């Protein structure tokens, strides 16, 4: 059934499971035409493919030349969505295919169940909890990785960097969530917040600065209190 | 004309035949009903008036044989029999026809509604649905189950109505997942018509059959089947214009002879919103439309 506050531990167990967010996929802008008609035009977009247990992110990169002469792009989106989620879990050995699938948008859900027919013991979830991963654009590399993709490509990651040889997958789920709202909130007062010490740098082989655990806790500290102040002004309190 | 005797009545019972209905006391000296028209299959169905529970009934085709009814004490029902004496039956019509104690089918005479419904009902395709080989009727009551709902217990008591999914493999080529989601005219036209049906009549007659054991019966699992086999149609956007038209005569019959009062548990509000108003054949409906937007305008 729907994944909510009261399953939360079900995420960090030892059944594979991935959560399947769909909001990057179909990206555009909109603009005047010289007739002064509006048009979109596309940018290319991804899937984000995530195991909340490892961190193992698939990003798969949705290059704008997959919606060249198609019609209901909104629609089409999701169910290119559920066609490469299903070639990725065709692609992965048995014995790595995931035993759920949630979907953090409700609209993917019957997309992704025609698609996964051939595997009718994978449940095809949603969720209850509202997660920020749309904000997954907001990190520098996933965007740059995305945005210079010529072709389809599929980029594999670890959304954790190496936290995980220091805490647990729950503790790792909930820092990723906390830093993603605070990026979706207030993206250029996240970066700051990030970026803020020279001294402390983003490795190479990373997505987020190489902080301490004591730096993590201020880190952690500053986003709670920017999604706080950003909840203040927004409602006026 | 034909006649379905009755050895007697011993319990009180409302007793349908086809679309009417008339009330028996305990004890009645009631001996069946004769004038029934030769050419259509038909339906003498029960209801209990100490017991409520379980509407049952028999569809039948006289052509096939002489049926009467029989109460049986033991399992508490009135049974269909055939006779295979055919001058002993005789001589029991002509004097229970001698002494009137026989009900006369009333049908009218500019009266089609009875063709109109069952115009593609055979008995045969009733046998295969039904499956009870040693008698030439078949039994359907209240609370029989379908092979799809048994799917999701005892198989020799289902109706084995033809199984509808909208999301399995059958109706789903691999390949053209949101071609075959969005548009089900491939599950129409290639898998069930040509492949399982053979033509439109038999699913036409499959409709109609489960459309009357849901009213009759207040059979859940064939109103289950007769909205599925609506929306398959209604979901597809290549469907032959004869079957299109067909449709509209079907469904505006079955929607000039719903009770009125029966509205809200025999029609699925979901499935009737989609296929009038949202549906690839919205347009393609408009006798069913305009008796339903004036007959059940709230359902919609
Ligand atoms: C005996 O049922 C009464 C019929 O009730 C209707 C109400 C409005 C429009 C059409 C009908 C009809 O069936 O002609």
């Amino acid at each position: 059934g729907a994944m909510n506050s009261s399953n939360y531990a079900e995420l960090f167990n030892n059944d594979i499971k991935l959560f399947v967010d769909d909001t990057n996929v179909y990206r555009v802008t909109v603009h005047k035409t010289f007739e002064g008609n509006v048009a979109t035009k596309a940018i290319n977009g991804c899937i984000f493919t995530l195991n909340p247990k490892t961190g193992h992110l698939f990003l798969k990169i949705i290059h704008t030349s997959v919606w060249a002469g198609q019609k209901r792009l909104s629609q089409l989106a999701k169910w290119k969505t559920a066609e490469e989620v299903s070639a990725l879990v065709r692609s992965l050995p048995k014995e790595e295919q995931p035993k759920q699938i949630i979907v953090t948008r409700k609209a993917m859900l019957d997309p992704l169940e025609v698609h996964m027919l051939d595997f009718p013991n994978i449940a095809i979830r949603p969720t209850e909890l509202r997660l920020p991963f749309s904000a997954a654009m907001s990190i520098d590399k996933l965007s740059d990785v995305v945005m210079k993709a010529t072709e389809p490509q599929m980029v594999l990651f670890n959304i954790y960097d190496d936290w995980l040889d220091r805490i647990s997958s729950y503790t790792a789920f909930s820092r990723l969530t906390l830093l993603l709202r605070a990026l979706k909130t207030n993206e250029e007062s996240a970066k700051m917040i990030l970026l803020s010490d020279p001294t402390i740098t983003i490795k190479s082989y990373h997505l987020w600065p190489s902080f301490t655990d004591e730096q993590w806790i201020t880190i952690e500290s500053q986003m709670r209190d920017l999604i706080l102040t950003e909840y203040g002004r927004k409602y006026n309190v | 004309m034909n006649t379905v005797p009755f050895t007697s009545a011993p319990i009180e019972v409302t007793i349908g035949i086809d679309q009417y209905s008339f009330n028996v006391k305990e004890n009645q000296p009631f001996h069946g009903i004769k004038d029934i028209p030769i050419g259509h299959v038909h339906v003498i169905h029960f209801q209990h008036a100490d017991n409520s529970s379980m509407r049952y009934g028999y569809w039948f085709d006289c052509r096939m044989g002489n049926f009467y009814i029989q109460y049986d004490p033991k399992d508490g029902l009135y049974k269909m029999m055939e006779e295979r004496d055919g001058a002993k039956f005789e001589n029991i019509v002509h004097n229970f026809k001698e002494r009137q104690m026989m009900v006369s089918y009333p049908k009218i005479d500019e009266d089609d509604t009875w063709y109109n419904l069952t115009e593609f009902v055979q008995m045969d395709k009733i046998r295969k649905i039904v499956r009870k080989d040693e008698n030439q009727f078949s039994y359907v009551d209240s609370s029989m189950t379908t092979v799809q709902e048994n799917e999701l217990s005892d198989p020799a008591h289902s109706l084995n109505y033809t199984v509808i999914n909208f999301k399995s493999r059958e109706a789903i080529r691999p390949g053209h997942e949101m071609e075959d989601f969005l548009d089900k005219s491939y599950y129409l036209n290639t898998v069930m018509l040509q492949g399982i049906f053979k033509n439109s009549s038999n699913y036409f007659g499959e409709l109609q059959f489960a459309f009357l054991n849901a009213m009759f019966f207040g059979n859940y699992g064939s109103s289950l089947q007769w909205h599925a086999m609506i929306e398959l149609i209604c979901s597809s956007a290549t469907v032959p214009k004869h079957m299109l038209d067909k449709l509209d005569e079907i469904l505006y019959y079955q929607i000039k002879t719903l009770p009125e009062q029966y509205s809200d548990i025999l029609l699925n509000e979901r499935v009737w919103n989609i296929c009038l108003y949202s549906s690839f054949q919205k347009n393609s409906l408009h006798n069913t439309e305009k008796i339903m937007e004036n007959k059940y305008p709230e359902l919609l």
